[PDB]
């Protein structure tokens, strides 16, 4: 079994297994469902005023609680000051 | 008093012959017999062969 | 003793083979059933771990030429979120009481 | 006061208390960084002005994320490598063509022409060097190219490569993997691709002669002795690296080689003349060493062996005419004068190419210490006046000599 | 540069304050080494 | 994961790193801030045209 | 501005404190102004959550130099402390 | 060309500052105007909201190319590299991938779909075979009581459900992951531990009342 | 054949060998004393394709002795304190 996706003109041996490929599933008519909606159809609506501008970094828990925000913000300032997912850095000015 | 030189004023010195003899000349030379290296007569190599009998 | 130190360093790295990536996080839907002894236990187990993944980050930070990048670098990750998960619990407690 | 610009990459007189400005040692100019700072940005790792910061993005992806390869996925690469027969096969055949529809030379009367480039040629020859395993020269190429004859044998000999590999295979390929395979768990006579494939080496390898090329003659000729497995082959081709080693002005390889295809003559075909070229080029190679006398003995040998083949009468004849003049001037060569001379054309323009010039690639320019240049000064073969190894001093251990007024 | 050496080419003067100039830096060097201090070239930017 | 992605040729979703568009702002402003509701703004945006 | 640029060696710690540092722990000490003040024995007892949490759950990242001790014998390993 | 540079340089030529610096370089400051022009122009998806919404491609989609090379050209949505804005299609957009060569491995060359622009893409309808506006909707399963998106062709009125995106190629090690019977072990009581907390700042808040009192 | 060395001098003077050896070279390299130092000795970082350097791996006998600091020129609080 192979992980990933073989290239473009690359032939699998036998016994070689390889991800499924992508496809879509079942598919049904519009007019089959009774209850059929619009994502965000209310656009003249005014209860969909952000409350933060767009550009703040959300901090926030995923239900809405602000209980560890700070907790949050000391997560994402530790890093961005050394990434966990870091490579080798290039630069001639290593840590070490 | 010093103004801008034109530059048939700098082309001057290249008409001298101190100008063609600092820049514009070739060295005459010669294969060295014993190192097979281009070599200038009257100067020589550090080598036992070429410290003896000098070519 | 010896064995102290060697729980400070990952047992993978020792014996030169590749450390697997774990399954996932203690999540708080999960930690809201545990009670406070629990709480803390995982904690410590938690501190544990983050203690042994900073001793592995420094020590390829230490030798990044000779070594690689750190292997398996989401286990960082998911200790932090586990404590933060923990803590959510224990303020949500302490803020009822 | 300010008789020039403003800013710090003006050129004229400023002064401080109109136009103050802050140390800048050296710094690019306006049209781009310089040699002058590039060096800096190589050794220091930034400008020597410390303001710039170093934003090396480029070069970080031009390097590390192209090398940058999971090991998952390199697990896999090594298993869909190309057919190395099909590869062969397929950069025989492009060769082959490419060498076919190479134009002839128009031969014109009271100048030369100039040869067609091999622009459609470099490519497929090095496929198929790079598949064989064999580098070939491309000066070779386009001498054996411009030679009406040796263009001839050149392509009936790729063509037969080209069938036998086609119809059995990559013998080289079969002896490999099956001393491998050995290995992990004999030698069988020279087939005919890889007669074949010497063949064709050979007349490239002549080719480059022809042209002037000694040195790419007998790479050529060392990377087809590869290729034999037969004693008459390898006879052949031992002599042909003799005498291109001898043109090239390699002595002891000329001689090595030379020796080497006379060993090959008990088990040798009696028609073949390689161990009589072997002796004429170990004598030869003897002669240019200046070893008259060794160089007597081995022709002697070889004339006794062989009754008297024209080259070696030919290479006595000249011996005697050196030792008839050699005991009239100094009755020897002198020991510490021996292989001091230069004979050849091929050592000349060596010379020219590498030698010691006038103030530079000379033992007071730089010197080369452990693959790192260093100055005159800081040289650790030599403590002649003006090197820094005369300032050391006892280093406060003992009094290593009884110098009295240095060190 | 004989012929040059010969016909004057190149300034007939000559700088005269460095044959002191070179003793007084010798001497700072000197006192240098006695205070424990890094030796620095005397013309790092005049040259 | 530019470079893993072309080699393996798996999605990605999320982006790898987060990314503060207010590099620190942010944490300047007060935590319990939030802004303040407009009546009769000047735009032609609320009334949802999809033809001009 | 305020803001200290400067990462070096002799980097300085700013003694002056602002509104923002107490707005900011008020915040996340009791979730001010969403939340009433807890009393003051609360406050300054030992039961206040963050003395509590710091107590019972503490934070310490105590991480071992293996160059110490990774395949030699040593009497004093070195460790990086908070 | 560094060492060939020095070469060729002169040895009475002396530079200065070779380990050192005379400027303090740990002060931050901003790069060069044609460098920050080379950032933004390369990490545009970097700015906020530069992802589209609402996200109507996924992988298994046939669409067809619209413009740019290989135009009016099928092809099935492979991956998805959704912060950029960008679709790998299939046999659409191949490049050789040059691999370099390590100490044990020779220099490779493979073939791969780049990832290709979005806006220049659309979907076709599985029912008519061409091209057709999608859009969002949200309809509840009717043996689930969620309501899921799904993409609707404006045209024929056909249904798209997004697939579901986990990959479990790679498991946990058992010797750091506790089993999920004893991690949902319910072993809380709340009457019993709240109680004692409680107490506890009750007990605090009295003291410091009545210390409050004494100094009154 | 028997040539001076520091360490059989030191023997023979009771000297300290470390002491004797600090003596015959700058005080700054060995205590805690006011002194210059080339920026090329000092360590630096690794690059890409070189290892990191490190003050003490490329001078390891330059380097400060605590130890003889304390006992030489620092003083004791023993025979100070009166209580
Ligand atoms: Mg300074
Ligand atoms: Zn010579």
């Amino acid at each position: 079994y192979m992980p990933f996706r073989p290239f473009h003109g690359w032939t699998v041996p036998n016994g070689v297994r390889t991800p499924p490929e992508p496809t879509l599933g079942p598919t049904a008519k519009v007019e089959d469902v009774k209850d059929v909606q619009l994502a965000e159809p209310a656009v003249g609506d005014a209860s969909h005023q952000r409350k933060l501008p767009k550009h703040f970094p959300v901090v926030q828990a995923s239900d809405g609680s602000s209980l560890l925000r700070e907790e949050t913000i000391a997560c994402m300032e530790r890093e961005r000051r050394l990434p966990h997912n870091m490579g080798k850095l290039y630069s001639y000015h290593r840590p070490y | 008093p010093k103004r801008k030189k034109n530059p048939m004023q700098l082309r001057r010195k290249v008409y001298g012959l101190h100008f063609k003899e600092k820049y514009l000349k070739m060295e005459e030379w010669y294969y060295c017999p014993l190192c097979a290296e281009p070599k200038k007569p009257g100067e020589w190599c550090r080598r036992e062969d070429c410290r003896q009998i000098k070519p | 003793s010896a064995a102290a130190f060697y729980e400070f360093v990952d047992n993978n790295f020792l014996n030169n083979k590749r450390p697997p990536v774990p399954g996932g996080s203690w999540t708080v839907e999960v930690l809201r059933n545990k009670s406070l002894a629990d709480l803390q236990h995982i904690w410590f187990l938690l501190l544990k771990e983050r203690n042994m993944l900073k001793s592995m980050k420094e020590h390829y930070l230490r030798h990044q030429e000779e070594l690689g990048a750190m292997p398996a670098p989401s286990r960082l990750k998911m200790i932090d979120e586990s404590m933060r998960n923990i803590k959510r619990v224990v303020k949500e407690r302490d803020e009822e009481a | 006061y300010q008789r020039g610009g403003w800013s710090p990459g003006s050129k004229h007189q400023k002064h401080m208390t109109l136009n103050p400005t802050l140390y800048l040692y050296r710094f690019p100019g306006p049209h781009g960084p310089g040699p002058y700072t590039m060096k800096y940005w190589w050794t220091l790792g930034c400008f020597p002005t410390g303001m710039e910061v170093p934003f090396r993005l480029h070069e970080f992806l031009s390097t590390y994320q192209q090398e940058h390869v999971p090991v998952e996925v390199e697990e896999w690469l090594r298993c869909y490598i190309k057919d190395p027969l099909s590869e062969l096969v397929n950069a025989s055949n492009d060769f082959f063509k490419a060498v076919e529809v190479y134009p002839e030379v128009e031969s014109a009367r009271g100048y030369k022409t100039l040869q067609p480039s091999i622009a459609p040629l470099l490519v497929p020859m090095k496929k198929f060097e790079e598949q064989l395993g064999v580098k070939i020269s491309p000066v070779g190429l386009r001498s054996v190219l411009s030679n009406p004859v040796l263009k001839d044998r050149f392509l009936d000999d790729l063509f037969d490569y080209k069938s036998y590999v086609e119809k059995g295979g990559s013998t080289p390929h079969r002896r490999l993997a099956r001393s491998r395979f050995e290995g992990s768990l004999p030698a069988e006579t020279t087939a005919d691709d890889e007669r074949s494939l010497i063949l064709l080496l050979t007349t490239i390898s002549e080719g480059c002669i022809n042209a002037g090329n000694y040195s790419d003659a007998a790479s050529v000729l060392a990377d087809a002795l590869m290729f034999c497995h037969d004693p008459d082959s390898q006879a052949t081709t031992h002599a042909n690296i003799s005498f291109a080693s001898l043109l090239n002005a390699d002595f002891k390889g000329a001689e090595y080689n030379g020796r080497e295809a006379a060993l090959l003559q008990p088990q040798v075909k009696p028609t073949s003349t390689a161990c009589a070229r072997g002796y004429v080029g170990w004598a030869a190679a003897a002669a240019y060493q200046d070893d008259f006398e060794k160089a007597e003995a081995i022709v002697k040998d070889g004339l006794t062996l062989y009754v008297g083949n024209e080259h070696l009468e030919k290479l006595a004849n000249k011996l005697q005419a050196l030792r008839e003049e050699q005991p009239s001037v100094y009755k020897q060569v002198p020991r510490s004068l021996r292989e001091s001379r230069s004979h050849l054309p091929s050592q000349q323009s060596r010379g020219l190419l590498s030698g010691s010039g006038k103030g530079f690639s000379n033992e007071f320019d730089w010197v080369e210490f452990k693959n790192k240049l260093y100055p005159s000064k800081m040289d650790p073969r030599n403590n002649e006046m003006g090197s820094v190894f005369r300032r050391v001093g006892d280093l406060g251990s003992f009094i290593s000599t009884s110098r009295s007024m240095e060190r | 540069s004989q012929f040059l050496k010969r016909t004057f080419v190149g300034g007939m003067g000559y700088n005269v304050k460095r044959p002191y100039r070179i003793e007084i830096r010798m001497e700072h060097d000197k006192k240098r080494r006695m205070r424990r201090r890094n030796i620095g070239c005397r013309r790092m930017m005049k040259s | 994961v530019d470079r893993e992605v072309l080699l393996t040729g798996k999605s990605v979703w999320e982006c790898p790193i987060h990314i503060d568009h207010t590099c620190g702002g942010s944490k300047t402003v007060p935590p319990h801030a939030k802004k303040p509701v407009r009546y009769m703004d000047a735009g032609i945006a609320n009334v949802g045209v999809t033809d001009i | 501005p305020p803001v200290n640029d400067y990462f070096g060696r002799s980097r300085i710690w700013n003694p002056i404190a602002c509104k923002l540092g107490y707005v900011r722990k008020k915040a996340d000490e009791w979730g001010w102004p969403n939340k009433p003040p807890p009393p003051t024995g609360l406050r300054y007892s030992q039961e206040f959550f963050p003395f509590f949490f710091e107590r019972y759950f503490p934070d310490a990242e105590v991480r071992l130099l293996l160059d110490s001790v990774l395949n030699n014998e040593t009497k004093r390993p070195v460790f990086q402390i908070p | 060309r560094l060492e060939l540079l020095e070469s060729m340089r002169h040895p009475r030529e002396r530079d200065f500052y070779q380990d050192h610096t005379y400027h303090n370089q740990w002060l931050r400051r901003d790069l060069e105007k044609h460098q920050k022009q080379q950032l933004a122009a390369r990490y545009k998806y970097f700015a906020p909201d530069f992802e589209i919404s609402p996200w109507i491609w996924y992988p298994g989609d046939i669409v067809e190319v619209v413009s740019g090379e290989g135009i009016g050209q099928r092809g099935t949505i492979i991956a998805v590299i959704k912060y950029k804005n960008e679709i790998v299609v299939q046999n659409i957009n191949v490049q050789d991938v040059v691999i370099p060569a390590s100490e044990s491995r020779p220099e490779q060359i493979v073939q791969r779909e780049h990832p290709i622009s979005v806006t220049r893409v659309r979907h076709v309808d599985p029912s008519t075979n061409e091209i057709c506006n999608i859009e969002m909707v949200k309809v509840r399963n009717k043996e689930t009581g969620e309501m899921e998106e799904k993409r609707m062709s404006l045209e024929s009125g056909i249904l798209m459900s997004i697939p579901p995106v986990n990959d479990e190629l790679e498991v946990g090690d058992p010797l750091k992951d506790t089993p999920i019977q004893d991690a949902d072990e319910a072993t809380y009581d709340r009457e019993a531990e709240q109680a004692v907390l409680v107490d506890k700042r009750l007990e605090a808040m009295e003291e410091h009342f009545v210390q409050s009192l004494k100094q009154s | 054949r028997g040539r001076f060395n520091m360490d059989e001098a030191a023997a023979a003077l009771q000297l300290n060998p470390a002491y004797a050896a600090a003596l015959y070279r700058p005080l700054n390299y060995t205590f805690h004393i006011r002194g210059q130092l080339y920026p090329a000795q000092k360590g630096r970082p690794s690059r890409p394709g070189s290892l990191a350097a490190s003050q003490g791996r490329m001078f390891p006998l330059y380097q400060r002795n605590d130890r003889l600091d304390k006992e030489l020129f620092r003083l004791n609080s023993r025979g100070l304190t009166t209580e």
